[PDB]
Parts: C-alpha cells; sequence; structure tokens
RNA sequence: CAUAUUAUUAUCUUAUUAUUUAUAUAAUAUUUUUUAAUAAAUAUUAUUAAUUUAUAUUUAUUUAUAUCAGAAAUA
RNA sequence: UAAGAAUAUGAUGUUGGUUCAGAUUAAGCGCUAAAUAAGGACAUGACACAUGCGAAUCAUACGUUUAUUAUUGAGAUAAUAAAUAUGUGGUGUAAACGUGAGUAAUUUUAUUAGGAAUUAAUGAACUAUAGAAUAAGCUAAAUACUUAAUAUUAUAUAAAAAUAAUUUAUAUAAUAAAAAGGAUAUAUAUAUAUAUAUUUAUCUAUAGUCAAGCCAAUAAUGGUUUAGGUAGUAGGUUUAUUAAGAGUUAAACCUAGCCAACGAUCCAUAAUCGAUAAUGAAAGUUAGAACGAUCACGUUGACUCUGAAAUAUAGUCAAUA
C-alpha cells in the first residue's frame, strides 16, 4: 500500500492531437469575411500568414 | 519514471511507519582509479509496516512525507526479516517441548537406577529355584542375559563389509564381460555404466 | 586586568505589524420608532435633516501571543 | 605525448631538502618608450560622498487656457487653429545596471533525457479564434475610484483500462467571475440625441508562446587541539494556512526517535560555475578580472501592501550618517 495522501501511479501522459492543437491554437474566421478598412486588411493578412506558418 | 532504489532494511520498529533502508550505487573514484560502492541510509515510509530488518526491498520516490522522508517501500524483494521473526517465535515452543521431554527421561532413568550381577548368575547356574527363580523372572538363558552390545556391532559390521565387497566384485565382473551386462540391461528394462551400477546395487 | 564585535535567554523594556479577547449614548452606510425645517395640491401627504433602534465596514479603547531593536547576564 | 640542472662527501653510492631553467598575470614598482588596430581597467574601505546627469511619456482618457469665423447677448455654444502634465488619470521602472557584504547549503550552485502535491476556474503580454462592453454613486469630469446588473471544482450515473487508481462522457450543484471609452466620417431625423461605419483602446473564454512555485538523487574549503550533538529535535495523527507536499509556520495529541570517527554539532573562511582564462604530456591544479550562466544585495534589521511573482533600491517602524 502506498502512502496515504499519495498517488500510486505516475501521472497520465497526455499525448498531443495535432489536429486538435491546430484547431484550438489557430482557428480560421468562422464568419465568411468582413473585408473593410485598411488596418483591418493588414491585420487579416498578418493573421493568415501567422496561422499558415 | 520515478527514482527507484534497491536496498536492505537496516532499522525497523523504532519509528512509526518509518524504516531505514541502506542502498548502494556504483561510482567511479578517479583519485584511486576504481569503481566503488557509495552507501547511504534513507528514511523510508512503510504503510502497513510490513518490512523487517534484513529484508531486501525496492524503494520508490514519492512526495515529501516528512522533513526527511521522500521514499516508500514499493516491493519486498526478499523477506528474510519476516522469516527471522517467524523462527524466533517458533523456536520458543519447539525447544521447550523436548526440554521437558528429556528432563522426564532423565528423571525416569534416575528412578530406574534408584530402584535398581554375579549372585544372580551363581543362583541360576548352581540351581541347574528355592523361591528365587520367579523372583529372578521378575527381573541357554545365562548367555542371553549376558549379551553385550559389541556382538551386534560386529555382526552389523560384517554385514556392511560383505555388502560393499560383494557390490564391488559384482560390478567389476559385469563390467569385464560385457555381453552378460547387456543381457542384464535388457533383463531389468557410457550411461550404461551408471545404470548397471544402479541395477547391481538394488540387486543386493 | 582593559577595549571591541557575534550569538543565546525560564530575565526586563519595546516602535511596528499580524492575530487575539472584551468595551464603546465612537463614527460612515443600510432597518426601524420618532422629532425637525421645505414642498405641493386641496387636516395634510411626501421629500431633505437630527433622535432612538439593529446588521455590516472602520476608527478609539484595551486583554493576550509573537516581533526590529535596546538593557542585564552567559558564552 | 612525459628531458632536467646546481648544491652532500676527503672521494663514492644513496637518502634528503633548498634553489634554478619554462609558461603566465586582474598585476605593482624601477628604467625606458614611436604610430596605429583591437581587448581590458578599485583585487583594498558592502568606507564616506561635493556637484551634474542615469525614467519618462501620453493633449486621440478627463479637465484647463487662449486666438479667428459663425451664430446667438458680461458671456453661451459650435468649427478651426493653437498653447497647458505645478489639476485628476494611464502606462512604464520584479527589469536593466552595479556590487560580492552575506551565503559551506533551512530555500545556494551544477547535473538529470528525475519527480508530484497529480502545482490555481492566476497572464504578467503577444498570437489565433469567438463573444461581450449594462446601470447608478462619487469627484469638476473621466478609460479615476465605489456599488449593482449580465457572461473549473464537488456530487451522482455509467464506461473503460496505461487500474487496485486514473481517465472519459454525461447530469446537476454552485461556477459566477468583468468591462471603456476616445478620434474621425457620414446618415437620419427633432445644437439634440440616435445608426452605421473606419480607427485605436476595454473585458471575458479557449488554445498557443513566454514563463512561475515545490521536491528528489549526486557533488561542492579547512579545523575533532570542535566528539558528542539534537528537543520541533526524529517519526506518526489531525486542524489551520498555501494554487501546492512537508515540524515550513501556528495549535493539539502521541511514539522515542534522528545525526555522528566514511567526521556530526560547532568554529573559521569564501559568492558559484562554463563549450571562460592560466598551466601541464596528461590526470589534474589555479583563477572566477574580462565573455557568458546562476545566486545574493543596493547604508543596517524586521514587518506589511500591491502583485502571478517582492520581506521589492516600494511603504511602515527602528538603527547609523
Ligand atoms: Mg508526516
Ligand atoms: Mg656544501
Ligand atoms: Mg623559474
Ligand atoms: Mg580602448
Ligand atoms: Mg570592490
Ligand atoms: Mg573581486
Ligand atoms: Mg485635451
Ligand atoms: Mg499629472
Ligand atoms: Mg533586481
Ligand atoms: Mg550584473
Ligand atoms: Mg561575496
Ligand atoms: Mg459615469
Ligand atoms: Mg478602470
Ligand atoms: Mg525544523
Ligand atoms: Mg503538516
Ligand atoms: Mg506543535
Ligand atoms: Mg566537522
Ligand atoms: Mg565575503
Ligand atoms: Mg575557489
Ligand atoms: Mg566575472
Ligand atoms: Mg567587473
Ligand atoms: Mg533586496
Ligand atoms: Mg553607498
Ligand atoms: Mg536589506
Amino acid at each position: 500500500k502506498h502512502p496515504k495522501g499519495s498517488h500510486r501511479l505516475s501521472p497520465k501522459v497526455n499525448f498531443i492531437d495535432v489536429d486538435n492543437l491546430i484547431a484550438k491554437t489557430v482557428a480560421e474566421p468562422q464568419s465568411i469575411k468582413s473585408s473593410n478598412g485598411s488596418a483591418q486588411k493588414v491585420r487579416l493578412q498578418k493573421a493568415e500568414l501567422r496561422r499558415k506558418f | 519514471a520515478r527514482q527507484n532504489f534497491l536496498g536492505l532494511v537496516v532499522s525497523q520498529g523504532k519509528m512509526q511507519k518509518t524504516v531505514k533502508v541502506r542502498v548502494e550505487t556504483k561510482v567511479f573514484n578517479k583519485k584511486i582509479n576504481k569503481e566503488l560502492f557509495h552507501r547511504r541510509d534513507y528514511l523510508v515510509h512503510d504503510e502497513g509496516e510490513i518490512s523487517r530488518e534484513g529484508d531486501l526491498v525496492r524503494i520508490e520516490a514519492t512526495r515529501p512525507l516528512s522533513k526527511r522522508k521522500f521514499f516508500a517501500i514499493a516491493e519486498i524483494i526478499r523477506n528474510k526479516g519476516q522469516q527471522f521473526a517467524l523462527y524466533e517465535s517458533e523456536a520458543q515452543l519447539s525447544v521447550a517441548k523436548e526440554e521437558a521431554q528429556k528432563a522426564k527421561e532423565f528423571l525416569d532413568k534416575r528412578s530406574v537406577r534408584e530402584n535398581k550381577l554375579l549372585r544372580d548368575i551363581r543362583t541360576i547356574q548352581d540351581a541347574l529355584t528355592p523361591k528365587e527363580l520367579l523372583e529372578i523372572k521378575q527381573r541357554e538363558t545365562v548367555r542371553q542375559l549376558l549379551q553385550l552390545d559389541i556382538s551386534g556391532l560386529e555382526v552389523n559390521l560384517e554385514k556392511q563389509r560383505s555388502l560393499i565387497d560383494r557390490i564391488q566384485t559384482r560390478l567389476s565382473e559385469l563390467l569385464s564381460n560385457d555381453l552378460k551386462c547387456d543381457q542384464f540391461l535388457k533383463d531389468h528394462g557410457n550411461i550404461k555404466k551408471n545404470l548397471l551400477r544402479k541395477h547391481v546395487m538394488m540387486d543386493m
């Protein structure tokens, strides 16, 4: 029997699902588009480049 | 994985749920160019208090459990400590039983000497009765009464010598003429030498 | 024998702070019972403001413990 | 890729110390000294410090103040220009820089392809997506402060197995915790509101980055002419506190342990290390100035607030000047 307040087994290894990691870390805009303004365009270009990378 | 060590329980029963485990590791001492054993004593948690001094146990790393306790017994590899306690307990009764038995035997032998020769032989030989014959009975016959132990020893010794010499002679004879040994091997059922000796030894 | 620094305490003193009992016609808000000056329509009815009252949050007061640091003693 | 030499002895061989030949420096000193390129520069008093600088910035947060035009009659409001940070606000100073006093391991350093308590409904500040951004009160006003509105864990049911626990899914319970507006355009209507937008801000949630807290193993100077040390001491069981284990800190109860001649405890001394420097044939030894890494401190001590993280170069109290 292991100590009273301890865990018998080492913690459960949590493997990475790369599809889910991408889905949550970098999700694309679910709205189709907005496509107005200037800084908005700059930000859209930057965001798509960052996501692609 | 967790740090694991193999060690000997060197002190148990002096602390509640804690034992002392002596572990050894291989180190290289460059000052003397030698592979040495580095020794250490660990205070180790023992839930259930199952370990005893002299057990070989595997200790595993845990969370800090006290100021100095960071390991717990994970498995009893060898349990000589428990066996020692078992034999300690058993010998107490085991010894005392035959200690009383042989004291009884000593007292009985003393009494036999207490209530206890040539006169009897004189009476048996001359009267060959005046109320003494049955009195002797209560204790061809002169010989069997005078029967030393050495004679049985000599008979047994001659029997032993005869058995050994006959076995060796028969073995040598069978190993000499090797047709009849085959006859006997198929009668009773380089290994053939050992099997032949087996059959000859059971033969007598 | 004299001077100096460091540590310790069944000792004394102790800023500050944190806990800790107990006290406030102690305050500021909400709750009452009431007393005051305004309002409006036609005896008021409501507002703002004090009295008493009982829950929070603070201050003052102390009780107890610990505590920078000193003093005395010991090393 | 390992070399020896001089000096004993009347002479010899041997022991044995002393010294020398080589390289070097965080170097000083004596004598001397042309130019250029590069690398460094208080090792001592963490001794005391004159003077000047090293952390400001934002006016598109809120307030002020002027000048012209327009309408209104000392002023009021718009539009356009400006000035204002000695008023309220925000962000920025836990970093970097310097220093080596303390620190010999109770939280320090180094290493490991080490762990769990299975480190919190924590983001500090940028990504990627989403959704929000509501009322009063208080200040002169506000993106300043208050109050209010709205937005993982514990249970139980099963499932499995990386199993004598964890993980998964579900259903509840509470989560239940915020905010912020400015600058420009226009579009409506009746200067007033409003509706959109373009800007840059605010808040919340998820994931990612960057990061924090704790523990283990091994190693880390001299003196035992410091030999016994230790009573929270060693261990057990609870409670409190913490995101989190543990005599870590506080309280209670127990057991009688724990360390130590392979060196405890005590004392002294010292920042530590490298793919850094020196040296050597090499093992090693030395340094820890420079380059880099880590720690500690910012006149001395303790405590507290804020904060994810501070006994902070902050604040409080005291000491010193
Ligand atoms: Mg314990
Ligand atoms: Mg001489
Ligand atoms: Mg020389
Ligand atoms: Mg230069
Ligand atoms: Mg200096
Ligand atoms: Mg130095
Ligand atoms: Mg302005
Ligand atoms: Mg200002
Ligand atoms: Mg700093
Ligand atoms: Mg530095
Ligand atoms: Mg130092
Ligand atoms: Mg407002
Ligand atoms: Mg705000
Ligand atoms: Mg302790
Ligand atoms: Mg505890
Ligand atoms: Mg206690
Ligand atoms: Mg010692
Ligand atoms: Mg020093
Ligand atoms: Mg050194
Ligand atoms: Mg350096
Ligand atoms: Mg320097
Ligand atoms: Mg400091
Ligand atoms: Mg100074
Ligand atoms: Mg200080």
